[PDB]
């Protein structure tokens, strides 16, 4: 056949290399067309384009360049401004629009040809809760970044009405990396269990501003809501004999995922050297991980159907594409063991709200997986281990004298009650 | 108790709720008891028609069909919400139905539909009534309810006579194993059996008179 | 050819308007609240909607002048947490006990919901709905007992 | 003691932590008391209760 082309918008950096979006998308399109046992009779075409990403204008003009040039799916511009501009240009004209990153559903849009793969914070937001529960929190101090997050957690936001909780919700500075005004009042405050809701470029930020201040020993819990904790440097942090509870859906335990990774890094040779960051070195987030699968989901979608002739579509005269009704059901009930673990659809919405968390938490060895979240099953977590050497909290001398006493009036008889003493 | 629809004949024991399909009042706390003659693998196939409130966990406008001719029972399942209940199959030879209703709600109520195939494959019910009669314990000795060698469970229902309220007293009262409730203990559930009326369980020495 | 756009009127579409009239140039004058993405830069857009970083100072100047401690927040829609994010924050800086509900989801039978803040005995509200919507919820607090000189 | 003359007192400090010592009389030069301070630095061991 007439081989295929996929559409692709992506960030615009001036003079420093590619995105990790981008570059995970070029290497996933190229990895398909090496392993002929997927798509053995269709190789790929990728025109992906760049915008300013906070530029609806230029996100529409770039989206309707593809699709006069003709492609078969747009693989997201990835910001809340600007994938709401293409995703109704992707359901004007019937093309699927493939999401990588978490969006504001509005919740009167009538849109379907659109399909998420970032984990829908209607379901991580019940798994914080389920952990703050499981470590049995009273108050919580969740601390976002910017006014979306409120959207992310409210599932959390409104449990203090079903459940005991005290949340007590504060707010990092606008764009400064100066948390010490805020973790002072935290400190002052007696705050010791806190749900940062910011990213892992700016969690190692306040790690540091967290460290700087006497705000990491063994009383402090900060539970994470970002899923690239394990892409954070820990080294500094690891002996405080803190807790630092996470998730992880990048599956980096089975060794078909490692060895993407370890190919991803080797490829990946434009990883520039940064140590006043806070961060490893040049892993896969889950950001690019996310656009890693996006790519092998619609490959089954287009294995499926060997139908699929790409047609140019203009924006201006409006007509909707032929095979996009049946080609965006088919990527709806697509199963696909990607790098994200098990990746599902929910036919409702085109969300993921089923996927497979590993709860992670720092150990004096590092991030070490401790659970597993499951919305089916909730925190089946490990959560019996020694590690260290045991310890003993009694002793001898409160042995409690076991008095055989047999019962005769007046020396021993029961009371005369009607309550059950005992 | 104004639960107008029962309807008893051999199969098909088929009750409803009250004032089905109408509503149904608030304060409600309607108690089918369902004799359940031995048969039948006691069905409880509702209508679609359902509006026993979704309240939060059933805390309260709920459906208790506890397994059991009483309270205590092995229970089933709250069934409050919007989508309606299907089919249980329920192996016992009985099925307690305690319908139930708040102050401040809406409703429409249910529909059941009775009489499943299977054969017939304790059982005390001391229905005693009238005036000053006599409870003892040794009923279940005299009257082969149960036999020496296994745990007994009975039920000594006391239906007054008619516009009377009910005084017991105790005339002899002792356990084997007084002080523990787990082994041994005298209950006086009042209206029906529920959890809920439990006036007194008493498994210490002494009995009061309640 | 224009001189002025007044606004589509909704977060969807007014975002995609306001990125057109930014890089033509002509101004886009918008009469509805809309949340403004922290890092866009955008200079021919004006709003004319009282903003909520001032309107809900307002509402926690009027919970602190009534001596409130249990408010009990009631929004619609998952926007209604950016809107009142001024008072969502109070508790951490001021004493009060932030209890914050939402309405179900567009059904209007918010009995389910007003049974919950009856039993919990929760006096003091905070809607965040809007009047076609904030007279129904009225109807349906009279039809319970939540319209007496107790509730605010 | 601190050991030898390997700067790593974090078998030191551990003990330190664990045995609730909060009040501390350092005697090194201060080319190796900035060394300690790094480590009871990567250890929770410089909040409000210790001197
Ligand atoms: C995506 O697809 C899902 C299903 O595939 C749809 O369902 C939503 O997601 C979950 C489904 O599990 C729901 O959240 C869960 O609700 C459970 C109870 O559901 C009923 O509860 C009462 C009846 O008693 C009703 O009022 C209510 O409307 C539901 O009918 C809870 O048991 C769940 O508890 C969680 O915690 C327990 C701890 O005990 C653990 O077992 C798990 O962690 C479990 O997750 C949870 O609360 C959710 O309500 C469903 N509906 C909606 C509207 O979100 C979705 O509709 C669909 N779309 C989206 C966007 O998610
Ligand atoms: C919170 O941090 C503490 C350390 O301060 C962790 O406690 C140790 O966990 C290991 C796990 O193998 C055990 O062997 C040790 O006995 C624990 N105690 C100490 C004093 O080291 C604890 O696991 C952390 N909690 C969570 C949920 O991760
Ligand atoms: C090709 O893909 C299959 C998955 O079906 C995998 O098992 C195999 O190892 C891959 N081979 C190469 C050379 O990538
Ligand atoms: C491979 O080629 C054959 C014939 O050339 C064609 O019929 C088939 O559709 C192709 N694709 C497959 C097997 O996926
Ligand atoms: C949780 O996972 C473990 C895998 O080690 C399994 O043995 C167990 O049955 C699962 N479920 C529960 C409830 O523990």
């Amino acid at each position: 056949t007439h081989v295929l082309r996929f559409g692709g918008i992506f960030e615009y950096v001036e003079s420093g290399p590619m995105g990790a979006e981008e570059l995970a998308f070029r290497f996933a399109v190229n990895t398909i067309n090496r392993n002929r046992t997927l798509l053995p009779n269709t190789t790929l075409t990728y025109d992906t384009q760049k915008i300013n990403l906070y530029d609806s204008f230029e996100a529409s003009k770039k989206a309707c360049d593809q699709l006069s040039l003709g492609v078969a799916a747009i693989f997201g511009p990835s910001h809340s401004s600007s994938a709401n501009a293409v995703q109704s240009i992707c359901n004007a004209l019937g093309v699927p629009h493939i999401q990588t990153r978490w969006k504001h559903q509005v919740s009167d849009n009538k849109d379907s040809f659109y399909v998420s793969l970032y984990p829908d914070f209607s379901s991580l937001s019940r798994a914080i809760l389920d952990l703050v529960q499981f470590f049995k929190w009273k108050t919580v101090t969740v601390v976002y970044d910017d006014s979306t997050g409120l959207i992310r957690l409210q599932e959390l936001i409104k449990a203090p009405s079903r459940y005991n909780l005290r949340l007590k919700i504060r707010q990092l500075p606008a764009d400064t990396k100066d948390a010490k005004p805020l973790l002072k009042e935290m400190k002052r405050g007696k705050e010791f269990h806190v749900i940062f809701d910011c990213s892992h470029e700016m969690a190692a930020g306040i790690l540091k501003q967290a460290l700087a201040m006497g705000m990491m020993t063994e009383y402090y819990h900060y539970i994470f809501t970002t899923l690239d904790l394990f892409a954070l440097d820990v080294e500094p942090y690891r002996y405080s004999g803190v807790n630092m509870t996470g998730f992880r859906i990048l599956n980096t335990e089975n060794t078909q995922v490692s060895s993407i990774i370890e190919k991803w890094s080797m490829e990946r040779l434009q990883a520039p050297p940064k140590p006043d960051s806070g961060l490893l070195d040049g892993f896969m987030t889950t950001d690019a991980a996310l656009m890693y699968d996006a790519v092998h989901v619609v490959s089954v979608a287009v294995q499926q159907f060997p139908q699929m002739t790409v047609s140019s579509l203009q924006c201006n005269r409006h007509k909707p594409w032929r095979f996009g009704t049946r080609f965006m059901s088919l990527i709806k009930e697509a199963h696909w063991e990607g790098l994200t673990g098990r990746i599902t659809f929910n036919k409702t919405n085109g969300l993921r709200t089923d996927f497979d968390l590993d709860v992670i938490s720092l150990k004096e060895e590092g991030l070490e997986k401790i659970g597993t979240w499951d919305p089916a099953s909730g925190l089946n977590m490990t959560e019996s281990q020694k590690g260290k050497p045991a310890n003993i909290t009694d002793s001898l001398s409160n042995r409690s004298l076991i008095v055989t006493t047999i019962l005769e009036e007046p020396y021993v008889l029961f009371k005369k009650s009607d309550k059950p003493l005992y | 108790t104004q639960c107008g629809i029962w309807v008893r004949t051999s199969n098909g024991g088929h009750f409803a709720s009250p004032n089905y399909p109408d509503s149904y009042p608030p304060n409600k706390e309607c108690i089918y008891i369902l004799e359940a003659a031995p048969r039948q693998r006691i069905e409880l196939t509702f209508d679609e028609r359902y509006y026993i409130e979704p309240s939060f966990e059933c805390r309260f406008d709920h459906l208790e069909v506890r397994d059991g001719p009483f309270g205590f029972s092995p229970l089933i399942d709250r069934y409050c919400g919007m989508k309606s209940p299907a089919l249980i199959r329920s192996t016992g030879r009985f099925m307690w139905i305690k319908f139930s209703s708040d102050e401040e709600l809406e409703g429409l109520g249910f529909r059941a539909k009775y009489s499943f195939i299977p054969d017939p494959d304790p059982d005390c019910q001391f229905e005693l009534s009238g005036a000053d009669g006599i409870v003892r314990s040794s009923q279940v000795e005299q009257e082969e309810k149960t036999k020496p060698g296994q745990a007994v469970d009975c039920i000594w229902t006391i239906k007054a006579t008619p516009k009377a309220k009910i005084y017991l007293r105790f005339l002899d009262y002792q356990m084997e194993h007084s002080n523990e409730c787990k082994r041994n203990f005298v209950a006086v559930y009042d209206g029906s059996s529920a959890i809920e009326n439990l006036k007194a369980k008493f498994c210490s020495t002494v009995a009061n008179d309640v």
